[PDB]
């Protein structure tokens, strides 16, 4: 198992006409595998749709990815923008 | 723009972890999840530890011109099947798998297949075409099986 | 023989209703050396109520659902021997103490020194004693060897910040580098 | 363009980690 | 004078070993991250009213629960 | 309870909007009120056809109603579609308006609601499904097949809104759908294992 | 067998209470004082003991110190009960290998 | 000021590296780590955020500079100017012994 592969790749026609918004190297890199995809940083590791006590078939769309990231009110936000300045 | 280039065939398109799987371990927290593409819901369905997960491809208001798929898939699961619900089999619709250069038959409209997978990245390059109308759709899977 | 833990090993395994402990006076009354009134809050309560809701389907082939039982009456009991005790708690305050702030700051800061084990300050050769140091440093070691490696933390100034979906704050190893400084001057130390 | 052998980026670990950014020190004419 | 600090957030507790937090740990008392953080919020907020921040927590944890979490 | 949930929005979207300027751009009436997936098409054809959103505020447009902040959601629709189409891709403030898009609809999503398979024929007949579903937008990248080396590229920060179609400045580039990976994470080891004594 | 005496249940409510209803009578700080010094000396022969555990006589007598100042944070409502918090919590965060295929 | 050539690729690590935990003399700029382009090996847990600037004045030691030094010690067991420029190089030899000590 080895660590220095290149895994960076340039190919050498300079296409730079159309790439303004992906990874230059300042050419384009073109990586040896795709990309991740991640949703979600922190999770929240309560929430008893993760938790799953052992008490008491069942669907629930719950709105969007944003339930399980830890998120602060804006009350607190407008609270600490007053704490801002 | 591809998406009028949309897939006449190709109806549904299943990745189900095959049920040797399962049969040999398990003998459950479903979590559905669909994506903002108009499509390809992926649903799974692990337990406090397996997950079966499974990707479907419903491929009706999926394009042409994007025919490529990336996603990756665990240690554990190196083994996948599909079930290519096709649109019908008016005539004898071929449906070619190469996994990178390796085609894959069949198990034996819905065509069941048998893909073994190896670690990193794999073509899984499946196509369907009909012999008189002259039409091929294409569809590739760059599954990156984890190590 | 574990009996209280041989039930979590039932239950985290899925399989309490296959064997169920195979309860007996062989084998129900020799882990136990009448089940030994569990100590947690819930997580060795919450078992209990799953284990008879398991040995409901059988409910004669085990007899120790009766020790169970009585132990549920005792847990009612002592629950309401409480609330009755708190409700005479709550009586027996006297409506002037004013409690004095700089010995409760003195017994916030001592309670919470206390809880997690460290020494507290009153303000109110050898290798015998060499082994009982060292046997304090390492386990130090094993409880720090012990913490996940995806440890991150959650001030309450990122709101000002107005992270995106993903925006990767920069305070997201704040504990995570204060845990390895921790754990390897613990190892230089000789 | 299948026929395009692109260039590997080389790292050389000990430029990644430490490199800084003589006659400025002058004891040298 | 130089003193070696005191981690007391993540010391886990000795006596109970179940009030710790769910990163240290391996009507409702389950306390979940976003009730533990909107604790905090409107404790930042409120300043220990136990009863505005008893609502912002979200209704499920009792005034005495908060008290019960703040020590 | 409404009344601050007015002002702590207001608060917020003036004091993250220093670097892009979203809140004081020039934006009409644009009176559709229309479905949100109609919000272009409707000023598309605004455009073919033919007050501000921080004055929309001070015009008192927002009532403490769910219209009155779906006015909210719409009005600030309409104008990241206007910066979005009115910048390149690649500038900083295309990116400045994709930033301040998806920060003031995650805002605007919570606090208004605290105010066919034989794998599935086997497993729903031995397990009980508690479920959960949600949507996710997934983003592309380019695929190239070289000489045996199946190369890939990075993530093209194109957004959401911007209904552009698909050019290329290469015909040999293949696209690919990257399915984002989203479950319960497998068990980090511990901290013995990462800073190990070497 | 109850429901809700039995559901609600810590091991702070097993013992009731049995000695503070007669000192709240009186002054409720000084058995705040005198059982931290028992706590204390009793974790000064825990470490003098080469053991690790607390022992059974001392959390329980844990439990008793916190109620004591529970109540009069609940009933007296003391003037400052005072905010000294770090305003940070350890949380987990999301893993992932990377996605470029290994090298042998 | 040094430079911090990001691993796995060629760019440059503006002011902030994701310093690897287990191959321990990487780097990686914010974008070769969101995308997970340091090889299938590693967990994304063993990367702490390292910063690339001048640090304030002297004697006040933050804990990048309190890791950097214990990182070395545990690599190089001796020869304090390989663990001086790995704290940053804006230390001097007569300061880490005198902190570590
Ligand atoms: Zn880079």
């Amino acid at each position: 198992i080895m660590i220095d592969a290149a895994s960076s790749f340039v190919l050498p026609i300079s296409i730079t006409k159309n790439v303004d918004v992906l990874q230059r190297t300042d050419e384009i890199l073109w990586f040896r595998g795709p990309s991740v995809i991640v949703n979600e940083r922190i999770i929240n590791s309560g929430d008893p749709h993760l938790s799953l006590p052992l008490n008491r078939n069942e669907k629930e769309s719950l709105p969007g990815p944003f339930v399980l990231g830890l998120r602060p009110s804006a009350k607190f936000t407008a609270h600490r923008l007053s704490m801002l300045r | 723009l591809g998406n009028g280039y949309n897939r006449s065939l190709l109806t549904e398109d299943y990745l189900l972890n095959p049920n040797n799987f399962k049969k040999l371990i398990a003998k459950s927290m479903q979590k559905e999840m669909q994506s903002l593409s108009e499509q390809h819901t992926m649903e799974y369905k692990p337990y406090k530890n397996q997950n079966w997960v499974e990707y479907i491809f419903n491929g009706n208001e999926l394009s042409q011109n994007e025919n490529a798929f990336s996603f990756m898939l665990q240690p554990m699961q190196t083994f996948l099947t599909l079930q290519s619900h096709l649109t019908s089999s008016l005539k004898d619709t071929e449906t070619l798998l190469t996994i990178n250069k390796e085609p894959v038959k069949s198990r034996t409209i819905t065509e069941i297949f048998d893909i073994r997978l190896s670690e990193g990245l794999n073509h899984l390059m499946f196509r369907c075409e009909d012999k008189i109308s002259h039409e091929t759709e294409f569809m590739n899977f760059w599954i990156n099986v984890l190590p | 023989l574990q009996e209280q833990s041989e039930l979590m090993s039932t239950v985290m395994n899925n399989t309490p209703t296959t064997v169920a402990a195979l309860a007996a006076v062989a084998a129900a009354s020799e882990t136990n050396g009448t089940i030994p009134k569990p100590r947690s809050s819930a997580q060795l309560e919450q078992l209990l109520y799953r284990y008879r809701a398991i040995q409901n389907h059988p409910k004669e082939n085990k007899l120790e659902i009766k020790a169970i039982e009585d132990t549920f009456r005792n847990i009612s009991r002592d629950q309401d021997i409480y609330e009755t005790k708190l409700d005479t708690l709550r009586k027996s305050i006297d409506k002037g103490f004013q409690y004095d702030e700089d010995l409760l700051n003195k017994h916030l800061v001592a309670l919470q020194l206390l809880e997690k084990d460290t020494d507290v300050p009153d303000y109110f050769g050898d290798p015998d004693t060499e082994i009982r140091i060292s046997a304090r440093i390492s386990n130090r070691i094993n409880e720090l060897e012990r913490l996940p490696a995806n440890l991150g933390t959650y001030s309450l100034d990122d709101c000002l910040e107005f992270i995106t979906k993903d925006d990767l704050s920069s305070r997201m190893d704040t504990f995570k580098i204060k845990a390895l400084v921790e754990l390897k001057s613990l190892k230089l130390l000789t | 363009f299948e026929t395009m052998v692109a260039n590997p980026i080389k790292v050389s670990r000990l430029q990644s980690n430490g490199v800084l950014t003589i006659h400025y020190s002058l004891a040298n004419f | 004078k130089k003193e070696f600090p005191v981690n007391l957030t993540i010391k886990k507790n000795v006596y109970d070993s179940a009030q710790d937090f769910n990163a240290l740990q391996d009507v409702k008392k389950n306390w979940s991250d976003q009730e533990m953080l909107l604790l905090l919020e409107g404790i930042e907020m409120y300043e220990d009213q136990w009863e505005k921040i008893a609502d912002h927590v979200g209704g499920h944890k009792r005034v005495e629960d908060c008290i019960e979490k703040f020590l | 309870k409404l009344v601050d949930f007015l002002v702590n929005v207001q608060s917020i979207l003036n004091a993250a909007s220093v670097k892009c300027h979203v809140v004081d751009e020039s934006f009409p009436a644009k009176f559709f009120e229309k479905n949100p997936d109609k919000i272009y098409e409707s000023y598309c054809k605004f455009i073919k056809n033919r007050t501000t959103i921080n004055k929309r505020f001070e015009n008192g447009e927002y009532e403490p109603i769910q219209g009155g902040f779906y006015k909210l959601y719409h009005d600030i629709k309409l104008v990241c579609t206007i910066l979005i189409h009115f910048y390149p891709q690649g500038t900083r403030n295309y990116q400045l308006v994709d930033k301040f898009y998806k920060f003031s609809s995650e805002l605007l999503l919570r606090e208004c609601c605290r105010i066919a398979t034989e794998l599935d024929k086997i497993i729903s007949y031995d397990f009980i499904k508690i479920s959960m579903n949600y949507t996710v937008p997934i983003s592309q990248t380019y695929q190239i097949r070289t000489k045996d080396m199946d190369l890939f590229s990075s993530i093209i920060s194109k957004s959401n809104l911007d209904k552009r179609p698909h050019e290329l400045p290469n015909t040999n580039f293949k696209i690919n759908n990257v399915l984002p990976q989203t479950d319960i994470e497998n068990e980090a080891p511990r901290l013995g294992f990462v800073g190990a004594n070497t | 067998i109850k429901l809700q005496n039995l559901y609600n249940w810590t091991p702070s409510n097993y013992i009731g209470d049995d000695e503070i209803e007669n000192f709240r009578n009186g002054t409720p700080d000084k058995l705040v004082s005198d059982s931290l010094l028992k706590l204390k000396r009793l974790r000064k022969e825990r470490i003098l003991n080469k053991v690790l555990k607390p022992t059974t006589e001392e959390r329980e007598l844990y439990f008793k110190v916190k109620r004591i100042l529970k109540e009069v944070i609940l009933a007296k409502k003391v003037s400052k009960v005072p905010i000294n918090n770090v305003r940070a919590f350890p949380v987990l965060q999301t893993n992932y290998n990377g996605s470029i295929p290994v090298v042998r | 000021h040094k430079v911090y050539i990001c691993h796995t690729c060629g760019n440059e690590s503006i002011n902030v590296r994701y310093h690897n935990l287990r191959a321990r003399d990487t780097n990686l700029c914010s974008r070769c780590f969101q995308e997970g382009h340091f090889g299938a090996n590693f967990q994304s847990s063993d990367f702490i955020r390292l910063e690339n600037n001048g640090n304030s004045v002297k004697k006040n030691w933050s804990d990048q500079e309190m890791l950097l030094l214990l990182e070395g010690i545990e690599m190089y067991e001796d020869q304090w100017e390989k663990i001086a420029d790995h704290v940053g190089g804006h230390k001097r030899v007569e300061d880490c012994i005198e902190k570590f000590l």
